[PDB]
């Protein structure tokens, strides 16, 4: 229902900087949303939204499992 | 008693009207471990005392209603969160609205659905987890190359020799 | 009409009749601008339909 | 068969001493003369006949599901006819919207 | 009547820059339009609002006769034959209602409430008529008797939720989600 306090792969400590790396987020989205009304974000066909910065600036190290949990985990409150 | 107690705890309007009173403290915010304490909430959520119900004719009439009283007149768009409140607070005002069959509703009720659809085009824009297009190099857009079959008119010579008989590559040629 | 046109311009005694034909030309009026604005909320498709560029299709009629 | 000329049935056909004589449900009796000497009759490879493609052949041209060739019309030089594969066989039309359609027909 | 509007030449379109990701905003649109199930609740709606409305007043008009098996009277043994006929005139459907206490008003039933009791979320019906009898004498004549028949609830019709007839249409989504129901 939430990002993972850690990694379900390897166990790294995802969940201390999930809060941030969510809200941060949101605003890198505005940057670079343009024109689009937001539940057609994931059908723009010319976005270029990349998160790997973000991760880095947060001290995530490059590993594929952690950052793979932190992206793609959906939250129960933004759905409900 | 113990029926109309069983029929409304288990109403959920009777679970969002006890909502709305624990929000700003007319009700304790954890549930009743003593009958002392249904009594109270029940008297202080329905409005009427169980015994009471029984006798007038009524039912929502006297339901809850909520102490704050924002302005809802700032829908008509430390912001933020206060519009979530006072969309939380007139939904709940509209709805016991609709329950009492209020005169002037399907127009209020259309407005807010309004505001409630602009709202929730705010949070499907916190909802989103981001999308990627792999661009072509050289074009500046969604990649187009791809390794399907494109059809292509061979020369017959591939097929026949100059004497019309067809070709049997049968014979393997090692360096 | 080019191919009745160079027809006419051969049956002449013209060495250029082929200079008379055009190109067959057959696309959609779905622009690039149409996707945007669909995506902005400024285009349906009940105004796709209005405009002539999309049309409901049926087993039969299909 | 032969309507009654009285009532307008459909008269019963018997056969007396080498002629066709209809007699009918009211009594009138008449005798065919040449034309209802036919007692049955049947056709094979009706599923393929020119006469069940008669209205389809004229309407290919106008279909726009009909598969095209790249060939010029002898009649109105267009560069293009319509195909059609027709039968057991495989007989191949080509016909225009002009009225032109291999076969001469 | 002839077409009269008129497009652009075909020679003058711009789309040699598509995508096929482009290409999905026509199904986006498409499913934006139509919805996912919004046939399932415009059907329910017209047979609510036109279907049974017009198969009550239209299709179930009754005429009947039947034999006279009473005794003997003056009147009795001089009449064979009583034709019943009548036909419905007002129909509607109302909301899913439950009655609260005993003896109370038919307060509303939510769709949280029918689903956790047991109970089934079926909207009233009220039906309207007019009657007419005939009984026939064996003389000949005839007597007529009419009477018109204020409506009244015959029973409860299966409401689907999410309809018109049903109570989580004229509620907000947030009043949805708080109310125990689905408000996705
Ligand atoms: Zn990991
Ligand atoms: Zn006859
Ligand atoms: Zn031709």
């Amino acid at each position: 229902m939430l990002i993972p306090v850690v990694c379900f792969t390897c166990g790294f400590p995802i969940g201390t900087y999930a809060a941030i790396f969510d809200k941060a987020r949101t605003e890198y989205i505005k940057t670079k949303m343009g024109g689009t009304l937001p539940q057609n974000i994931p059908l723009d066909a010319s976005l270029q939204i990349e998160l790997k910065d973000l991760i880095t600036a947060l001290g995530i190290p490059m590993r594929v499992c952690c950052r793979t949990h932190l992206i793609t985990t959906l939250d129960y409150r933004k759905y409900y | 008693t113990k029926v109309l107690l069983t029929e409304i705890l288990l109403d959920p309007m009777y679970d969002y009207a006890a909502t709305v009173a624990r929000i700003d403290g007319s009700i304790p915010m954890h549930k009743p471990r003593t009958p002392k304490e249904a009594e109270y909430e029940f008297k202080t959520v329905i409005g009427r005392t169980p015994a009471e119900l029984l006798s007038q004719k009524e039912f929502y009439d006297k339901i809850y209603t909520s102490k704050y009283r924002p302005d809802f007149t700032q829908l008509t768009r430390r912001d933020e969160e206060k519009t979530s409140t006072l969309i939380y607070l007139r939904a709940y005002e509209l709805f016991l609205k609709y329950l009492q069959n209020a005169p002037n509703f399907n127009s209020e009720l259309a407005e807010f659905k309004t505001y409630e659809n602009a709202y929730g085009e705010q949070k499907a824009l916190l909802a989103q987890q981001g999308f990627y297009n792999i661009f072509d190099p050289n074009t500046g857009r969604a990649d187009q190359r791809t390794r399907l079959f494109e059809y292509k008119r061979l020369p017959i010579s591939t097929l026949y020799d100059e004497r019309g008989l067809p070709h049997k590559w049968t014979i393997y040629v090692y360096k | 009409q080019a191919c009745y046109k160079a027809a006419e311009a051969r049956k002449k005694g013209d060495k250029d009749w082929e200079k008379h034909k055009i190109p067959f030309i057959q696309n959609t009026r779905f622009t690039p601008q149409m996707a945007k604005d669909i995506l902005a909320g400024t285009l349906t498709l009940e105004d796709l339909v209005a405009q002539g560029i999309c049309e409901f299709i049926t087993p039969e009629e299909a | 068969m032969k309507i009654c000329k009285a009532c307008s049935s459909c008269m019963v056909r018997t056969y007396v001493d080498g002629n066709i004589i209809f007699r009918c449900s009211c009594g009138e009796s008449v005798q065919g003369d040449s034309q209802n000497l036919l007692v049955s009759s049947k056709v094979y490879h009706t599923g393929e006949m020119e006469d069940k493609y008669k209205i389809f052949i004229k309407n290919a041209p106008f279909d726009p599901t009909n598969c095209q060739i790249k060939k010029d019309c002898p009649n109105c030089h267009l560069d293009y006819l319509t195909q059609i594969c027709i039968g057991s066989q495989k007989i191949i039309i080509l016909v225009c919207r002009c009225g032109y359609m291999s076969n001469r027909g | 009547l002839r077409p009269q509007i008129t497009y652009g030449p075909i020679e003058t379109v711009d789309n040699e820059e598509l995508t096929e990701a482009d290409m999905l905003s026509f199904i986006s649109a498409a499913v934006n339009s139509t919805g996912l199930i919004g046939y399932n609740i415009k059907s329910f709606d017209d047979l609510m609002d036109n279907g049974i409305p017009q198969i009550v007043k239209q299709m179930f008009n009754v005429d009947i006769t039947y034999k006279d098996q009473r005794d003997h009277t003056e009147i009795d043994k001089l009449r064979e034959s009583v034709q019943i006929q009548f036909n419905f005139t007002d129909v509607n459907i109302e909301r899913p209602q439950h009655r609260n206490y005993s003896q109370g008003n038919k307060i509303n039933l939510l769709p949280n409430k029918a689903r956790l009791c047991g109970l089934s979320y079926s909207g009233p019906v009220n039906l309207a008529a007019e009657v007419i009898l005939t009984a026939h004498y064996s003389n000949g004549r005839q007597e007529v008797k009419r009477a018109s028949i204020p409506p009244f609830q015959v029973s409860t019709f299966p409401i689907m939720r999410g309809s018109n007839r049903c109570h989580t249409h004229h509620l907000s989504k947030t009043a949805k989600k708080e109310i125990g129901e689905d408000p996705n």
